[PDB]
C-alpha cells in the first residue's frame, strides 16, 4: 500500500501501440485520487501529459490517453514515433501519507532505430594549456545509435594506459549518442612523442584519428 | 506567461542548510499553491511540500518534515526552500512548480530546476581553453570551432557562442569525471569553412557555483 509502481522500461514498434501501467492501492488510486501522467526528456523539467486520468492540458497530442481501473492506471500511447522516447512518471495524491507521491519512472523505446557510425573529432593542445601544464587531447565522439563504443589511445604506436578518461555515452535530442575521451598529457609528453591516436570502435569498426605535436 | 527564475548555491557543505529560492514573474504568488520538487540525478521527481499562496498553510513530504523549511515573500513575490543537515542524499536538481489553488495536485508550471551537490569538496572555477578550427572531421566545407572547459569541482557549467546569438551546429558534450573528482567538458560548433577569417568567434562560460563566467575568443591558430 502507499506506492506507485511502474515498469522500468517498455518497448515497441514504431507506429504501434505501447501502453505503460502504475500500480496503486486503495490509499492513493483505489482511493480514486487522480493518476497524473508526466513525461520528461533528458535535460528538460517534467510536462504534464494527463491529469485526472484521462484529460489532456492544451498542446498535447491525442496519441496519449489515460485509463484508470481499480487501483491501476494506464498510459497508452499509439503510433509510436521516435520522439516518443522518454521517461514517463505518474504522480498521485495520497491521504495515508498525506502527499504527493510519483512512480520511479518508466524509460520508452522505440525498436525501429537503425544503427549509425560515429563522427570523431580530435583537439590537439594549444599553446595556452601547454604553457599552463593543462595540456590535453580532446576525442569528441557523436551520432552512433548503438551506445556501446570502446576508446582507446595510441603513443606512435603503443596503448596509453595513465591519462585518459572516458565518458559513459549519453542520448543526444537526435535518440543517437555521443561521448568523449580527454588524455592528459604534460608538455614533455606532448613534444617527446611523434603522433597520438584516438581509436573508437563501434561494431567491429574502427575510426582513429592522428595529431603531431609539429610546431 | 508565468517566468519561474531559481536562484541558491550549486555547493553545500554536509550538514550544512541549503537554501534556494523560486522568484516568480508574470504573475503574483497569490491565487496559487507553490511547490519544490527535487530530483536525484538519475531517479525520479519527489515532492518536498507546498504553500499556500494565500494564506500560511504549508504542507511537507512526512520523510522531510523535520528538515525541511518552505516560507515565502509576497512584497518579492517569491518563495524558498531551506533543507538543514543536509547530506549527500539531498543532492538532486530541485524544481519550484505552480499548482492551482484547488485542492488537487497537478504541476503544469516549472522552473528551470537548479542542480544542488553536496559534497565535502571545495568549488573550482574552470579553465577554458580555444580549440583552433578542424575541417578533416566536418563535411561539405566547414569547420568546427571548440571550448575545452576543465577542472571544476560542481557539475553545471553552462556554454553558449557569440553571447547566444550562435545556436545552429552547437553540441556541448557530457562532462566527464577525472579522477581528481574535477569535471571537464568541451563545447564544439559547426560553422561554414570560409567564413573563418571573417567572422569573429567567443564561446561564453557560465559556472554559477563558483560565480565564473569567461568569454574566450576562437582564434584561428592555424591557416
Amino acid at each position: 500500500q502507499s506506492v506507485l509502481t511502474q515498469p522500468p522500461s517498455v518497448s515497441g514498434d514504431p507506429g504501434q501501440r505501447v501502453t505503460i501501467s502504475c500500480t496503486g492501492s486503495s490509499s492513493n488510486i483505489g482511493a480514486g485520487y487522480y493518476v497524473y501522467w508526466y513525461q520528461q526528456f533528458p535535460g528538460t523539467a517534467p510536462k504534464l501529459l494527463i491529469y485526472q486520468d484521462n484529460k489532456r492540458p492544451s498542446g498535447v497530442s491525442d496519441r496519449f490517453s489515460g485509463s484508470k481501473s481499480g487501483t491501476s492506471a494506464s498510459l497508452t500511447i499509439t503510433g509510436l514515433q521516435p520522439g516518443d522516447e522518454a521517461d514517463y512518471y505518474c504522480s498521485a495524491w495520497d491521504s495515508s501519507l498525506s502527499a504527493v507521491m510519483f512512480g520511479r519512472g518508466t524509460r520508452l523505446t522505440v525498436l525501429g532505430q537503425p544503427k549509425a557510425a560515429p563522427s570523431v573529432t580530435l583537439f590537439p593542445p594549444s599553446s595556452e594549456e601547454l604553457q599552463a601544464n593543462k595540456a590535453t587531447l580532446v576525442c569528441l565522439i557523436s551520432d552512433f545509435y548503438p551506445g556501446a563504443v570502446e576508446v582507446a589511445w595510441k603513443a606512435d604506436g603503443s596503448a596509453v594506459n595513465a591519462g585518459v578518461e572516458t565518458t559513459k555515452p549519453s542520448k543526444q535530442s537526435n535518440n543517437k549518442y555521443a561521448a568523449s575521451s580527454y588524455l592528459s598529457l604534460t608538455s614533455d609528453q606532448w613534444k617527446s612523442h611523434k603522433s597520438y591516436s584516438c581509436q573508437v570502435t563501434h561494431e567491429g569498426s574502427t575510426v582513429e584519428k592522428t595529431v603531431a605535436p609539429a610546431e | 506567461q508565468l517566468q519561474l527564475q531559481e536562484s541558491g548555491p550549486g555547493l553545500v557543505k554536509p550538514s550544512e542548510t541549503l537554501s534556494l529560492t523560486c522568484a516568480v514573474s508574470g504573475g503574483s504568488i497569490s491565487g496559487y499553491y507553490w511547490s519544490w520538487i527535487r530530483q536525484p540525478p538519475g531517479k525520479g521527481p519527489e515532492w518536498i511540500g507546498f504553500i499556500d499562496g494565500n494564506t500560511v498553510g504549508t504542507n511537507y513530504n512526512p520523510s522531510l518534515k523535520s528538515r525541511v523549511t518552505l516560507s515565502k515573500d509576497t512584497s518579492k513575490n517569491q518563495f524558498s526552500l531551506k533543507v538543514s543537515s543536509v547530506t549527500a542524499a539531498d543532492t538532486a536538481v530541485y524544481y519550484c512548480a505552480r499548482k492551482p489553488l484547488r485542492r488537487y495536485f497537478w504541476f503544469d508550471v516549472w522552473g528551470p530546476g537548479v542542480l544542488v551537490t553536496v559534497s565535502s569538496a571545495s568549488t573550482k572555477g574552470p579553465s577554458v581553453f580555444p580549440l583552433a578550427p578542424s575541417s578533416r572531421s566536418t563535411s561539405e566545407s566547414t569547420a568546427a570551432l571548440g571550448c575545452l572547459v576543465k577542472d571544476y569541482f560542481p557539475e553545471p557549467v553552462t556554454v553558449s557562442w557569440n553571447s547566444g546569438a550562435l545556436t545552429s551546429g552547437v553540441h556541448t558534450f557530457p562532462a566527464v569525471l577525472q579522477s581528481s573528482g574535477l569535471y571537464s567538458l568541451s563545447s564544439v560548433v559547426t560553422v561554414p569553412s570560409s567564413s573563418l577569417g571573417t567572422q569573429t568567434y567567443i564561446c561564453n562560460v557560465n559556472h554559477k557555483p563558483s560565480n565564473t563566467k569567461v568569454d574566450k575568443r576562437v582564434e584561428i591558430k592555424t591557416c
